[PDB]
């Protein structure tokens, strides 16, 4: 309408003119005005005017909220206590109170650190529960903890919209954008509302992130009350870490109400639905066992044939092909080939005895030490191999009990805060033997046993190897794999300051500062910590080209969810070590076309370290473009390193703790061929 | 009727390095490959054998002679580029497709035959030529190029597209009332990706209306694309 | 001439009175518009009148000979014109150059406007880049079978009506002398057939009878004879 009968009405300050004209302004407030409220210059005088002053504050917040302001907009609302699904309430509430309470919660919530913002914040909570705009009002009211009472205040009817939408995009933005202290309120408030709600596996993800035994006990009495079982046993055991399967087996072993949770808390119900069904519904051929086990020569294709043969991917012909094939192999292929019968027996608990007992008490040392290694590989819940292997280990100098200590301590670590074998490993941690893999598999064994501790630990074994690490600073390979035991013992942190503790306690010459940056790699699992990104680009040009390799190697774990930021121009540099950093940052994902597109230019390189490292990540990330890269490597070479690694690619051409932790043992291949003794016993296999 | 033809080209061009122990022991060595030609052509045997041979091999795509005729007669320079990248890709399969004034076509075809014959290299790569009509090509190309084998495609119109249609529609879903008399009677100079293309745009055209059934008039409407495709080029 | 400008002001005149803040606060750009109806009148008078009141350039694709080599050496013909569209931001483009032959032969231009509306709908590197669809055959129902409809403006184009001949007959009557004893309702509402260009055929072909009869002005009988003349063919 025209402003002729209504424009000269707001100019006088008469009290009756307000008591009748202000309700008329409320009648015209259904659409605001005919235009963008150009009358601001004639209605701004009413700032100090007042008898129905709530209508004056409502018109004033209507126009100041209408055209432009940033602080004077919500003051009439916090002073008003609004009074007096229509277009009126949708306009003055939905958008005007959307931006209005957005900048009010921004200014007041980001200013002081009352009750008006809480009562009126709940007034907008109910008002938006009447207007019902999903995934917008919530994502605006994220930062005002009020999030907990807002979720338990709204999650009554809209379960799929707020849980699926809000928990999904607010979860992704709660690990990418929202910091950790609010994410704790997501974990516990979602423990509540998801504890009441159905669809338990999302709460099981809340057990993957919370690692709490009360949630899994309630989800096992509630998942037991609701009846299949083998599936949630499969991703139950997959989703659980090392902590909550022993806590799960201790409370499960306490009551568990049917003993079926004792049955589920072991390495039996994750493979009893998999192995026989995988043999039934799927079938593997003998082209790779027979082929890649038939064109072998030069004592290295026997290594790769012993590892690929050690893989299960039913057929056991190449193992049963007569005898002396292990005798024609090297010592590391005697540990690997002696552990092949163990690797092919991840199931059939009763078969490992009658299959490995042949290699036991043999004439060669690596046959029986690799046989105890196989005893550690075959199972993870039997734990009955402890006494025979540990009974003879007390030699500590040169006896077969040192390689039986490698296979038995590392394999026993695969079979497992176990403190008895830790006190038994205290003289082994303090052994200080010049053999690298003794404290290699000892530190990696206690670390892989202790992956998932509550904000890490400062136990006397990692502290023992810190003091003894300060005794003699020799054999830098210890300064490379001992920090792996350190940071793997510190695994499970979300905000722990142990990286600064070690940064104050163990810092020295570049070697133990490289240990410090290893703890930094094992200290940034991921949160809202953009300081690690500005520090990342800040330390991107450091002289020490190894702390860049590791600290930048942590890219596959820091930004492992926002996959758009990972592609960069790292390959365009001349620091081939950075090309290796991106090569490690590829990962083991589904392997999109961009990944293999990087494996092309990374595949074409002259140095045997990167040309040897590219088929490893190329094979791990891939699970008619499978046998063609093999012909491509055939076109590259036509050494033996790329031959063993290319047969590993011949096999493998077709947040989890155990599936991702043992990769750094493989990330130290730039050394003697002795790496095959530890590379063959990875636990990242499915 | 292509089983004997696909096992004869399978044994003809798959006797080399892919499973090689039956090639370097008897001492025959016809390292020249075959020259594909089909009476319908247009991707039927060219695409069918171009995708059927990719079980384990390295493919090299060369389709169309437009880049030579769309501008000045650059000639065998791109043949030298594909010959140095084919030299750097020796264990591959050279697949030249759509070989379609004449005073220069004869000299770039003479130089193409000379460089393609292997005048400066021994037999190491399998060269495959393809065209729509084997009669338009001058017979002077047969003796230097083809010394291994040349394959004819004696297709039974009902059982070639009914066997390829049956195999290619036994794994995926389709609609009813799919006629075949107008297909085997009218379709010519088209491929199996064209009957798959009109069954895919037929079931997809029914998917536009959110239906899983295709009407006969809709299969004739998609058939009109085949009716005009052969008359256009 | 009001029902078409009232619907084209929001298609061409919208980025005129709106600064760059509406690109991040309001509607970004209108994508395209099609005017179904045989190009009798207004085919170039609308884009050339608004472009005359815009002072922009007029770049055509017109995929044919003599233009595939001028716009770049060799490309998809929608990238070099886009480089000339970043160099020349104000540019109004007009798509102007059976179901059996026109399906494919016209499906080349249909693919051209598909990829052009997928570059405009794809990304916005520059403004004032707009395309106008013009198809007036069976390929407008085949185009309607190819137009997704989600990004498309609907402006009615009346050559199969009468008012588009009344207004353009008055516009074509202001330039020349006309009598006062004329009624444009029968002589302008009673002209069906091919398109609105037969009105221009009525003026130009009517001049032969106006000069033939030595009439210094134009009468209605002359317009009737010219209606018979334009109704001889087509």
């Amino acid at each position: 309408r025209d402003k002729a009968p209504v424009q000269p009405q707001q100019s006088p300050a008469a009290a009756p003119g307000g008591t009748d004209e202000k309700p008329s302004g409320k009648e015209r407030r259904d659409a605001g005005d005919k235009d963008k409220e150009q009358e601001l210059s004639e209605e701004d005088k009413q700032l100090q005017d007042e008898l129905y002053r709530p209508a004056l504050e409502e018109l004033r917040r209507q126009i100041r909220s209408s055209t432009t302001s940033m602080t004077s907009v919500p003051k009439p609302l916090k002073f008003l206590r609004p009074h007096y699904n229509k277009r009126f309430a949708a306009d003055i509430i939905s958008v005007l109170a959307m931006t209005m309470s957005g900048e009010r919660e921004c200014l007041k919530y980001r200013l002081v650190g009352a009750g008006e913002v809480a009562k009126e914040w709940q007034e907008l909570d109910d008002a938006e529960k009447v207007q019902r705009e999903p995934l917008l009002t919530l994502v605006k009211e994220i930062v005002p903890l009020l999030m907990e009472i807002e979720q338990v205040d709204m999650l009554e009817k809209d379960i799929d919209e707020n849980a699926y939408a809000k928990v999904c995009l607010y979860l992704t933005s709660c690990v990418n954008y929202v910091p950790e202290p609010e994410n704790s309120a997501l974990l516990r408030c979602a423990l509540g509302v998801f504890r009441k709600f159905s669809r338990f596996p999302e709460a099981l993800r809340l057990a993957l992130m919370l690692n709490d035994m009360e949630l899994v006990e309630d989800i096992f009495t509630s998942c037991k009350d609701v009846v299949m079982l083998g599936r949630h046993g499969v991703f139950l055991e997959l989703s659980e870490d090392v902590e909550e399967y022993e806590d799960l087996t201790e409370i499960m072993s306490n009551v568990q109400l049917n003993s079926n949770f004792l049955a589920l808390a072991r390495e039996l119900d994750i493979m009893e639905p998999k192995v026989p069904d995988d043999i039934y519904k799927t079938h593997l051929e003998n082209n790779r066992f027979g082929g890649s086990g038939s064109q072998v020569d030069s004592a290295r294709m026997n290594l790769a044939s012993s590892f690929v043969n050690g893989f299960v991917n039913q057929d056991k012909l190449l193992t049963d092909d007569g005898n002396k094939w292990l005798y024609k192999n090297k010592d590391h292929g005697m540990l690997s080939a002696a552990a092949s019968l163990g690797m092919i027996l991840l199931w059939d608990v009763d078969g490992g005895l009658t299959q490995i007992d042949k290699y036991l008490y043999s004439s060669e040392d690596y046959i029986k030490s690799g046989a105890l290694l196989a005893c550690g590989i075959v199972n993870s819940g039997v734990r009955n191999e402890c006494d025979p292997a540990l009974a003879l280990l007390s030699d500590y100098v040169l006896h077969n009990s040192n390689t039986m200590r490698l296979g038995s301590i590392f394999g026993l670590g695969l079979a497992y805060n176990r403190e008895d074998v830790l006190t038994l490993l205290l003289p082994v941690m303090g052994d200080s033997k010049s053999s690298m893999e003794v404290a290699g598999v000892t530190a990696l064994a206690c670390g892989m046993i202790a992956v998932g501790s509550c904000n890490g630990d400062v136990t006397s074994t990692i502290l023992q190897t810190i003091m003894e690490k300060s005794e003699t600073e020799l054999k830098d390979t210890y300064a490379r794999w001992l920090p792996l035991g350190l940071g793997l013992n510190h695994l499970g942190k979300g905000e722990a300051i142990e990286a600064i503790l070690a940064a104050l306690e163990v810092v020295s010459e570049p070697f133990r500062s490289f240990a410090n940056t290893l703890v930094d790699v094992c200290a940034y699992a991921g949160s809202g910590n953009v300081l690690k990104v500005q520090q990342l680009l800040h330390i991107c040009s450091e002289h020490f080209d190894s702390k860049e390799k590791e600290e930048d190697k942590d890219k596959k774990e820091k930004k492992d969810k926002d996959k758009k930021e990972a592609p960069a121009d790292m390959g365009a540099h001349q620091g081939v070590a950075v090309l290796g950093i991106a090569l490690i940052a590829m990962g083991e994902e589904i392997g999109a076309e961009m990944a293999l597109r990087t494996f092309g230019h990374l595949l074409r390189y002259g140095e045997p370290t990167l040309r040897r490292a590219v088929p490893l990540a190329l094979a791990l990330i891939s699970v008619s473009h499978d046998a063609d890269p093999e012909v491509s490597y055939n076109s590259i070479f036509a050494a033996r390193l790329a031959a063993m690694l290319r047969q590993l690619a011949q096999y493998h051409a077709k947040k989890g703790t155990l599936t991702l932790c043992p990769y750094h043992s493989d990330r130290q291949l730039m050394s003697q061929v002795a790496v095959a003794g530890l590379l063959t016993v990875l636990v990242s296999f499915l | 009727g292509l089983d004997n033809q696909i096992q004869e080209i399978k044994e003809s061009v798959e006797l080399p390095l892919t499973h090689p122990e039956y090639y370097e022991e008897m001492g025959i060595k016809p390292p020249k490959g075959v020259i594909l030609y089909g009476p319908p052509g247009t991707g039927k045997t060219l695409l069918a054998k171009a995708v059927a041979n990719q079980t384990s091999a390295t493919f090299l795509r060369v389709v169309g002679s437009e880049l030579i005729q769309k501008y000045l007669g650059d000639g065998p320079k791109l043949v030298r580029e594909l010959f140095r990248v084919a030299e750097e890709h020796a264990p591959s399969i050279v697949f030249i497709d759509e070989i379609d004034g004449e005073r220069e076509i004869q000299r770039t075809m003479l130089e193409l035959l000379n460089q393609l014959d292997g005048f400066d290299s021994r037999g190491d790569v399998k060269v495959i030529m393809a065209t729509n009509r084997i009669e338009t090509l001058d017979p002077a190309l047969i003796r230097p190029g083809r010394i291994d084998r040349k394959i004819e495609f004696p297709l039974p119109d009902e059982k070639t597209k009914k066997r390829i249609f049956q195999i290619h529609t036994s794994r995926m879903t389709l609609a009813d009332d799919v006629t075949l008399d107008d297909l085997i009677m009218a379709k010519d100079d088209l491929s199996g990706a064209d009957i798959k293309a009109i069954c895919t745009e037929a079931g997809l055209m029914a998917l536009r209306e959110r239906r899983m059934k295709v009407t006969n008039e809709d299969f004739k409407k998609s058939k009109e694309n085949v009716l005009y495709k052969k008359q256009e080029g | 001439l009001d029902k078409q400008i009232k619907e084209i002001k929001e298609v061409i005149e919208l980025p005129v009175k709106h600064p760059e803040l509406f690109e991040a606060l309001g509607i970004a750009q209108p994508k395209g518009v099609l005017l179904y109806g045989p190009p009798g009148t207004g085919k170039t008078l609308l884009a050339r009148a608004v472009a005359h009141h815009t002072d922009c350039t007029f770049i055509r694709v017109s995929g044919s000979e003599l233009v595939q080599k001028f716009i770049g050496e060799g490309a998809r013909m929608v990238r070099e014109l886009f480089v000339m569209a970043r160099e020349h931001a104000p540019s109004i483009i007009f798509m102007d150059e059976r179901l059996e032959g026109g399906s494919g032969g016209d499906s080349e231009v249909q693919r051209t406007m598909l990829e052009l509306l997928n570059q405009l709908d794809g990304f916005e590197a520059t403004k004032n880049i707009k395309v106008i669809m013009a198809t007036n055959r069976i390929d407008i129902l085949d185009s309607a079978l190819l137009r997704p409809g989600r990004i498309d403006r609907k402006i009615e184009f009346p050559p199969p009506n009468e008012e588009a001949r009344l207004d353009i007959l008055k516009i074509h009557s202001r330039k020349m002398n006309l009598t006062r004893g004329i009624n444009l309702r029968k002589i302008a509402e009673l002209m069906p057939g091919a398109s609105g260009a037969e009105v221009k055929g009525v003026c130009t072909e009517a001049g032969m009878y106006a000069l033939r009869e030595r009439r210094v002005h134009v009468t209605q009988e002359d317009f009737e004879m010219a209606v018979a003349k334009v109704m001889q063919k087509d």
